[PDB]
């Protein structure tokens, strides 16, 4: 049985309905009861049972979480959205021996769109002494998660040379932070004059370019 | 009902690892114990379940060959053995107890299995200096193994605006993370900024000055 | 009906399954009051070379 | 797309696993299938298709050759390597319009390290009548290809005056042979007394000098 | 599926050369035809492909200006023309039939195109007599153009221990190779050694004697 988990990326503000919908290839219904189950995983924590069966709630589960559905279609709803609900929600089947979990829905709270603070870090001198160069493009306090970073080395797009690290949603700020590291050899780094970062985001009316010459 | 697992086992490719799950709070002779696999930041794949009272093991088709499940009712401990470890096997394995007609119902913490050919290496820490409102600076930790590295500013004297990005495994098999902070432009002249990095596996405690 | 399939694709011969075989070769209906019988024939089908 | 081919000069013993790796700047996968391709070129023959797609094998390809990988990373593995596998192996992409080839890996037979039979050869007298002087330093039956040859004219290092020719491996000996030719005018050759070639090789505990006085 | 080409085209810089690849064993219209460049003993570069049915030609960005592709379905033959030849154009061009979702899939023998302003010249041979166990000797063939040279010893009477090294092109635009052998010291005086050099474009057949 293959479980398809519609929307797996859901951003809803506090106090609003949030629906995660799991559809099964085959009927999970057997012996009359339903065997579709919902798990919650807080970052840094093991998965915890929320809904055993289609509707029955697990131990110590608030009334906010409600599971419904039958046959091949089920849904999990959290109307009184709270700060403690930011987690990863999985749908799982117990009808057949090979237990299959859903893709997983990452539920996060929503806030107003903010523009990214774009910063550029040239590599340190001692790094050039080590024969390596890493140039950093930084996006501070930007929402939503969607963001495009482009490295321009003397007006040339680079591909397969950048690594992006994104922090989780802040507990209070609720705004993301992104870092992009461009790694090159020292000889190759010293061969081009200008290094620029292109940031594309929903909060900007146009892509933002921040550049610096070598030295 | 609480379950206790092993802690963060590392192995070379092709090796085998034995992992222990210690039941607590129930008979351990009335509930089948399940084992599940989870890659970091990925989905869940149910590996297989063992019945403690009668040693009946049933495995997922993918894990039938490389996984062995055993139980010990005398010490109330289940064991999972992974053989022929590869890079695809590095993950966060979970132990679970049967309950409420759900296969995995009561999970226990989580054990990180790391399969790699690399070795314990010390982090290299480089100052990301401010460029010549709010200015930005930081430190970059590159080529360390294994995770994690604790990074702070002025031994925890600065916490506001400190972003410690998660580490990324490079093609070389090592980890790197950038810890950055935004500071007032006026503070560049007088305020001194130092980044403190701690790597317990390499036992390195290193402090670097960052200046414009 | 009868055919030869790859082992990893035997999972796709079932109602409501996705994949190259299910999507472009053999699509079982959702109702499908019937059985699927699959056995390995590595000795007969696979040949030297 | 730029394809980088790690190890591009591979020496492996018969019956041992041989792995040649191809890393792609962008994704080669499209429409679910993989477009990474592997070619074999025996010297003096046009390249022949070994692996079309990530894993599918070309026409008349023995089971020894295997292809694996996905996304940007692929590998060609030959575990039961046999004699006819000495060739140049290329990785190629079919995803995007300009088909790009990898650097290419010359697969070679491994054997025990052997010292080189070193010899020196003055230019012939009839060549001296022709106004040319070619001094030859010969290295016979040595492994591996790593060999530094330096010409000493009156204990002076020569550069930009020597041409080195490497033969292909012997079918049975599997040992390389090298010739280094130093070409000069007779006026320069007759103004110096002693000519030597110094050979540095991994199989030698010390550099080996072969010298001759003119005449 | 067999492909045949023209062979060994020699041209001076600034000229244009046309190569023909004649198809066989297939419709010649169901499959496109690709042309690929390979310098001697180097990496391969794909030049461009043509559809025989409808004359659509796609070129690489490097070869778009200097390469022109044409097809003839009546004779089932593809023509490739290069203009403004330079030394960088000296290579072994290949024609390939598209198949198995590979651009170039079934390749053809190869057309060796050499760009040079030189002329066919006869080689000069100097026997490397042995220096005053086993001894070494040989012959040197210099200042010949173009390739190849057939080197034999005693009309094939000496096959063991022979090494004919690949030529190196000089700054003057000519080729030279040294053929060497290790021989017993007992045969230095009685047995004779003759090197036969054959240059068939200039038809130079020469015997040279080696004696210490």
């Amino acid at each position: 049985i293959v479980l398809t988990q519609s929307p797996a990326s859901l951003a809803v503000s506090l106090g609003q309905r949030a629906t995660i919908s799991c559809r099964a290839s085959e009927s999970v219904d057997n012996y009359g009861i339903s065997f579709m189950n919902w798990f919650q995983q807080t970052p840094g924590q093991p998965p915890k049972l929320l809904i055993y069966g289609s509707s029955n709630q697990g131990s110590g589960v608030p009334a906010r979480f409600s599971g419904s559905g039958s046959g091949t279609d089920f849904s999990l709803n959290i109307h009184p959205m709270e700060e403690d609900d930011t987690a990863m929600y999985f749908c799982q089947q117990s009808k057949e021996v090979p237990y299959t979990f859903g893709g997983g829905t990452k539920l996060e709270i929503k806030r107003t769109v903010a523009a990214p603070s774009v910063f550029i870090f040239p590599p340190s001198d001692e790094q050039l002494k080590s024969g390596t160069a890493s140039v950093v493009c930084l996006l501070n306090n930007f929402y939503p998660r969607e963001a495009k970073v482009q490295w321009k080395v003397d007006n040339a797009l680079q591909s397969g040379n950048s690594q992006e690290s994104v922090t989780e949603q802040d507990s209070k700020d609720s705004t993301y932070s992104l870092s992009s590291t461009l790694t090159l050899s020292k000889a190759d780094y010293e061969k081009h004059k200008v290094y620029a970062c292109e940031v594309t985001h929903q909060g900007l009316s146009s892509p933002v370019t921040k550049s610096f010459n070598r030295g | 009902v609480q379950l206790q697992q092993s802690a963060a086992e590392l192995a070379r490719p092709g090796a085998s690892v034995k992992m222990s799950c210690k039941a607590s709070g129930y008979t351990f002779t009335s509930y089948t114990m399940h084992w599940v696999k989870q890659r970091p930041g990925q989905g869940l794949e149910w590996i297989g379940y063992i019945n403690p009272t009668s040693g009946y093991t049933e495995y997922n088709q993918n894990f039938k060959d490389k996984t062995t499940l055993t139980a010990d009712k005398s010490s109330s401990t289940a064991y999972m053995q992974l053989n022929s470890l590869t890079s695809e096997d590095s993950a966060v394995y979970y132990c679970a107890r049967e309950g409420h007609r759900v296969g995995p119902a009561y999970w226990g913490q989580g054990t990180l299995v790391t399969v790699s050919a690399a070795s314990t290496k010390g982090p290299s820490v480089f100052p990301l200096a401010p460029s010549s409102g709010t200015a930005a600076l930081g430190c970059l930790v590159k080529d360390y193994f294994p995770e994690p590295v604790t990074v702070s500013w002025n031994s925890g004297a600065l916490t506001s605006g400190v972003h410690t990005f998660p580490a990324v495994l490079q093609s070389s098999g090592l980890y790197s993370l950038s810890s950055v902070v935004t500071v007032p432009s006026s503070s560049l002249g007088t305020q001194t900024y130092i980044c403190n990095v701690n790597h317990k596996p390499s036992n390195t405690k290193v402090d670097k000055k960052v200046e414009p | 009906d009868s055919f030869v399939i790859r082992g990893d694709e035997v999972r796709q011969i079932a109602p409501g399954q996705t994949g190259k075989i299910a999507d472009y070769n053999y699509k079982l209906p959702d109702d499908f009051t019937g059985c699927v019988i699959a056995w390995n024939s590595n000795n007969l089908d696979s040949k030297v070379g």
